[PDB]
């Protein structure tokens, strides 16, 4: 339970995605809402086409605050406050999202990280975002 | 499962690069390595005690192939899906004893499996199409369970 | 779904004794009490920021009759609950977008609430043909999302 | 998270139950078998019967092991280690069967106390099964 192997392979493994980081959450974004058309209530207010600008930004947004999670994964709850508090009591995002981001994510690094995506890693991965998720979500816990 | 014309088509072309002799191993691999309770239904398989022993493990790789099989049934009876999983249906609740949430899990495990292996070619509106497929699997799998 | 008649008897025999007025009301609102990510559907409902505000909200009381409604008429029509449900799922997956996982709780908070209204009459046996009713029920929902 | 007004919650409910907890554990364990049969091949020499003598000892354990969690309801993890390590590395359970069995806890709660079942204290229910079931989940990540 984040777990000393776990990290260093999470570690590790942002770390190659470095650099596209924001990309790569605009496309798990993009993956998310054609995959699970449920997801897109939550954006109302944005052009949530394909190349969307927006999600673009959204995007750069996600993956920096997991990259700010990843170099605080023994200290998650205190970095993501802030986000636990707006996910969960301004915009009570269904708990099950957060699975179904997490999910489109994996996908997006399988597709764009084929070497680095091996089994262990991708287990590693899982955890990780499981972790985040549950973090997310404890203000209805 | 509601396909377009588009999505069935998107599907049926992917599909028929498929190797089916390693992507069935792998996707169980995976699910045997990501989600570890699994495990337990094939405890008499061999050494599963790291990712390398699951994933290169002949018992794997073997049923995995299986699994992809019935895959490729469905594929060809999107139509017929409750019909032509109904005796693995009974099979996976009467005799295994499976929770149905692991079929979802399973799908999901194959979606990134699919990326894995087609990369840039696994778009966004064709993960969508696979992933009403599998849901669609999932569904007909835990039909004998209620 | 699948209920032998002994199912099917008890399910009815039980549910000719509900209380609409009663249960309705209390299952939709521990729904909201429950899994507070709920309330977001129901925003036009007014306060639901405590328990309290929540079970005195006459508007979430009527809905929940309207509610249980809908569930006799699937107790009508056991062997074709899809048909039934057409509507409320397009209802609910095109109009109102609700994850088909809540369907399960909601199902879920009428089990414990038909518990609490009927006591020791909630037999083991009831409470496993109610599940069955219950999954069907929510899988009928989700139709329109597949 | 377990906020004091759901530990309040759970010890006023827990305490009513007194000494049938034994008698709700082998109850809610009957409820599950039936309701959800998948989860009986965890019980391979058991009678599984209505009544049988081994869920009414085994439904005490359950009961006692839940009793033991509410008085170290903010120690839990410790309080329960060794079970989680039964559950997650030993038999391997199926992380579901844990929801399967808080449902059918609640169920069993609510049949018998109606009076405390109310929906404050089956909020706070939940959430403490919740707990518990992380804890006992907890090898699997
Ligand atoms: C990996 C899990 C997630 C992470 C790291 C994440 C991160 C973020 C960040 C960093 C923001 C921007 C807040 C600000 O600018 O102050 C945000 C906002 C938002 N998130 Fe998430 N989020 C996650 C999951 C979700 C899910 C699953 C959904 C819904 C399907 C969602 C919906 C939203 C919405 C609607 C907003 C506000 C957008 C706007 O500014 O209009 N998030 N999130
Ligand atoms: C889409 C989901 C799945 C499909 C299509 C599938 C398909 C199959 C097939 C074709 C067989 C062999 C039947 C035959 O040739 O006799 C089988 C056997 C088996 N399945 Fe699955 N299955 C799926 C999910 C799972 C899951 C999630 C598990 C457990 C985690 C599972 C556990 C087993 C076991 C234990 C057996 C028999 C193993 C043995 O040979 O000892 N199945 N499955
Ligand atoms: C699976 C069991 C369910 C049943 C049988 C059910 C049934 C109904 C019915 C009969 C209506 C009224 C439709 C009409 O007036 O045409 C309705 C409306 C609605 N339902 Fe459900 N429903 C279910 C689950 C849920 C859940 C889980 C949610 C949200 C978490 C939800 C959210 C709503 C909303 C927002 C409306 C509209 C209320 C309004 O704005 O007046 N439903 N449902
Ligand atoms: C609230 C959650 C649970 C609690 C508090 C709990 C508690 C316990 C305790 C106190 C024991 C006995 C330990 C010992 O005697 O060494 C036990 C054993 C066991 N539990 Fe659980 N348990 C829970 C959930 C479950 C679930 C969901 C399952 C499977 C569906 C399960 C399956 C078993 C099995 C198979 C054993 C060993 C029995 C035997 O082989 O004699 N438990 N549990």
């Amino acid at each position: 339970v984040l777990s000393p192997a776990d990290k260093t392979n999470v570690k590790a493994a942002w770390g190659k995605v470095g650099a596209h980081a924001g990309e790569y959450g605009a496309e798990a974004l993009e993956r998310m809402f054609l995959s699970f058309p449920t997801t897109k209530t939550y954006f109302p207010h944005f052009d949530l086409s394909h190349g969307s600008a927006q999600v673009k930004g959204h995007g750069k947004k996600v993956a920096d605050a997991l990259t700010n999670a990843v170099a605080h994964v023994d200290d998650m709850p205190n970095a993501l406050s802030a986000l636990s508090d707006l996910h969960a009591h301004k915009l009570r995002v269904d708990p099950v999202n957060f699975k179904l981001l997490s999910h489109c994510l994996l996908v997006t690094l399988a597709a764009h990280l084929p070497a680095e995506f091996t089994p262990a890693v991708h287990a590693s991965l899982d955890k990780f975002l499981a972790s985040v998720s549950t973090v997310l979500t404890s203000k209805y816990r | 499962v509601h396909l377009t014309p588009e999505e069935k088509s998107a599907v049926t072309a992917l599909w028929g690069k498929v190797n089916v002799d390693e992507v069935g191993g792998e996707a169980l691999g995976r699910l045997l390595v990501v989600y570890p309770w699994t495990q337990r239904f094939f405890e008499s398989f061999g050494d599963l005690s790291t990712p390398d022993a699951v994933m290169g493990n002949p018992k794997v790789k073997a049923h995995g192939k299986k699994v992809l099989g019935a895959f490729s049934d469905g594929l060809a009876h999107l139509d017929n899906l409750k019909g032509t999983f109904a005796t693995l249906s009974e099979l996976h609740c009467d005799k295994l004893h499976v929770d149905p949430e692991n079929f979802r899990l399973l799908g999901n495990v194959l979606v990134c499996v699919l990326a894995h292996h087609f990369g840039k070619e696994f778009t966004p509106p064709v993960q969508a199409a696979y992933q009403k497929v599998v849901a669609g699997v999932a569904n007909a799998l835990a039909h004998k369970y209620h």
